[PDB]
RNA sequence: UAUAGUUGAAGGAUUUGGAAAAUUCCGCUAAAGAGGGUGAAAGCCCCGUAGACGAAAUGCUGACAACACCUAGGAGGAUCCUGAGUACGGCGGAACACGAGAAAUUCCGUCGGAAUCCGCGGGGACCAUCCCGCAAGGCUAAAUACUCCCUAGUGACCGAU
């Protein structure tokens, strides 16, 4: 998904070397989860990372 | 050396003494030539440019194929041979200015002044004064002093009433005692200078 | 010397060499370059030291050495530099210098023993070659590692 | 400009030295002014409404102000006109012994 | 002070010409001999320049008024506060002149997860003594880069391919 509603994790990109550093491109998406949570008392549905779930 | 003295009519009072370490030095020559060329050739303005192949408002589409027409091969409308193409190795903006060792400057000034005194051309005047800047009197000042050729005037400091009458025929040109340069002496024949300006010169020149 | 009579110092200005202006200069039609070959295109020539194909010299022989991170080299003044401070002046690695003798004391001033001194100075520096102390105390000076 | 429509004038230059007259028309915006009997020119007029015939006519042609003085009338000579602050207008004031135009 | 302005010195004659600013006499002015124009090449014909003066209206920049806001010592050390899924570790990548290399320092993704002044970070793996600092909350003029545009200038820069 796009972002986290609470913090600002977002997708990005970096290379990927393999045993002879042939450089290509990759994607690093942040772990994300859809959960129903309270906002103003109105339960929403939104993306929250699995690192702000403690 | 020794030089005579006059005021504007009071003619031939006692003389004046000047040291031999500055005004008697049997001038070197190559220094003078080189300092003249440098000083003068430091007055340029390098502002001049020219468009070249990648700057002309042209295009990179070939005229036509590489073959077929039997014609010669061409890469771009705009290019050196075509009329209306870029230039190869045209003039760009540059600098032209450059300095010398610090000693030869002083040797040059000393040599110039010693040369001019060597032929009785420094005329030491006592003191010039004008209440108002009346141009006509200046002419009479020189007429009394018998200086008609191209001349140069050295003044002490802001006694401007003696400079505001130096927009004469260009036979004269005015300058204080802090800006005496090489050219502004070599270019002239006779030189006028008050008595205080002489000492002031003999200060800055150590 | 007057404006309209300038003369440069003789033999002090050459002329130029503009190449490729006609077969009489001697440098037209291949601009003093000869026939074909990659020495004769625009911007030809190989990099420096390259050698065709041979393994060049700098790879034919081995690497050696390292560099101590904290070496200290001094600013040696031998013995005759001292021989102008006639008799008693407290030579010092300081405003002694201040005379056009030794600027940029690298890591303190050394003193050496070449080649002959006849004075009675008093020397203060940061090291001494064993023969130098003998020369100083031979003419009867002093020393101090200060 | 220093020259008006009705103002007698001496001519200094150009084949009409010393000859005077009356300025007829004034063309500023190109600095041309025409006088009487100074710039006669022959026009091969073609048969027209005006002058049904085609006579060779004679009219005057413009002259540049650098060829025109002004006149004294109080005296009768030429003055390198200067300006004075007479009462609240700028009436031209002659040089050469103080006239008033 | 920027945007309209005002004032501003001194020449006649002669020879060639279609035409003089040209030539030859004799004069004059300059704090003004920079330049442009006029029937050919002008210090004294014209526009100007050196100077001197000038704004009803509008804008900017100062200054000092008024108002707004902000800021106090000394002595005590019983107890309290000093930025948390943060620092940091493994893993995979990037940033530092530093391509994992013996690799400190800085970030990013994932998992694991500290102490609280007798405390914590750093001084190029790591440990000990010493020394220097207090992260995980914000703001901050000047010295620097550029010129579509306006004003005034300059050029051993071009002169209809």
């Amino acid at each position: 998904a796009k972002v986290c509603y609470f913090t600002g994790r977002k997708t990005s990109s970096g290379n990927n070397r393999s045993h002879a550093m042939n450089s290509t491109k990759r994607t690093v998406k942040p772990n994300l989860q859809k959960v129903r949570v309270l906002i103003d008392g109105k339960p929403k549905k939104v993306w929250v990372s699995a690192r702000a779930l403690k | 050396p020794n030089v005579a003295l006059f005021k504007q009519d009071g003619t031939q009072n006692g003389e004046i003494t000047l040291n031999e370490e500055i005004f008697g030095i049997e001038p070197n020559e190559s220094v003078v030539y080189d300092a003249i060329i440098m000083q003068r050739a430091s007055l340029r303005q390098g502002t001049h440019a020219v468009k070249n192949r990648s700057a002309v408002r042209g295009g990179g589409r070939k005229p036509w194929r590489q073959k077929g027409t039997g014609r010669a091969r061409q890469g771009s409308i705009r290019s050196p041979q075509w009329r209306g193409g870029g230039v190869v190795f045209g003039p760009t903006p540059r600098s032209y200015s450059y300095k010398l060792p610090k000693k030869v400057r002083r040797l040059a000034m000393k040599s110039v002044l010693s040369d001019k005194v060597a032929e009785n051309n420094l005329v030491a005047v006592e003191g010039l004064s004008f209440d108002a800047p009346k141009t006509k009197e200046f002419k009479q000042v020189l007429a009394n002093l018998s200086i008609d050729t191209k001349v140069l005037v050295v003044l002490e400091n802001g006694n401007d009433f003696a400079a505001l009458s130096a927009r004469n025929l260009p036979n004269v040109s005015v300058v204080t005692s802090d800006n005496v340069s090489v050219l502004d002496v070599v270019s002239a024949n006779k030189v006028l200078a008050t008595q205080t300006a002489l000492t002031q010169i003999e200060e800055v020149l150590a | 010397m007057k404006l309209h009579e300038l003369k440069p110092a003789e033999g002090s200005r050459q002329v130029r060499n503009r190449v490729g202006r006609g077969t009489s200069s001697g440098n037209g039609k291949t601009a003093g370059r000869g026939q074909k070959g990659q020495k004769a295109r625009s911007g030809g020539g190989v990099r420096l030291g390259f050698e065709g194909g041979q393994t060049p010299l700098f790879r034919r022989l081995p690497k050696r050495g390292f560099t101590n991170i904290n070496r200290k080299d001094y600013a040696v003044v031998n013995l005759d530099t001292l021989n102008r401070f006639e008799d008693g002046t407290e030579v010092t690695p300081v405003v002694l210098k201040e005379a056009g003798i030794v600027k940029n004391e690298k890591a303190g001033i050394k003193v050496l023993a070449d080649g002959e001194l006849t004075k009675k100075l008093t020397v203060k520096a940061a090291k001494f070659s064993k023969s130098a102390q003998e020369a100083i105390e031979a003419a009867g000076g002093s020393i101090e590692v200060i | 400009m220093f020259v008006k429509k009705g103002d007698k004038v001496k001519v200094i230059t150009g084949k009409d030295k010393n000859k005077e007259g009356v300025v007829l028309a004034a063309f500023p915006k190109q600095d041309k002014v025409i006088v009487e009997g100074v710039n006669v020119v022959k026009k091969h007029q073609k048969p027209n409404q005006a002058a049904p015939q085609g006579g060779i006519l004679e009219v005057e042609a413009p002259i540049h102000v650098s060829n025109v003085m002004v006149i004294d009338p109080s005296n009768g000579e030429a003055t390198k006109v200067a300006f004075k602050e007479v009462d609240g207008k700028k009436v031209r004031v002659s040089k050469k012994t103080g006239e008033v135009l």
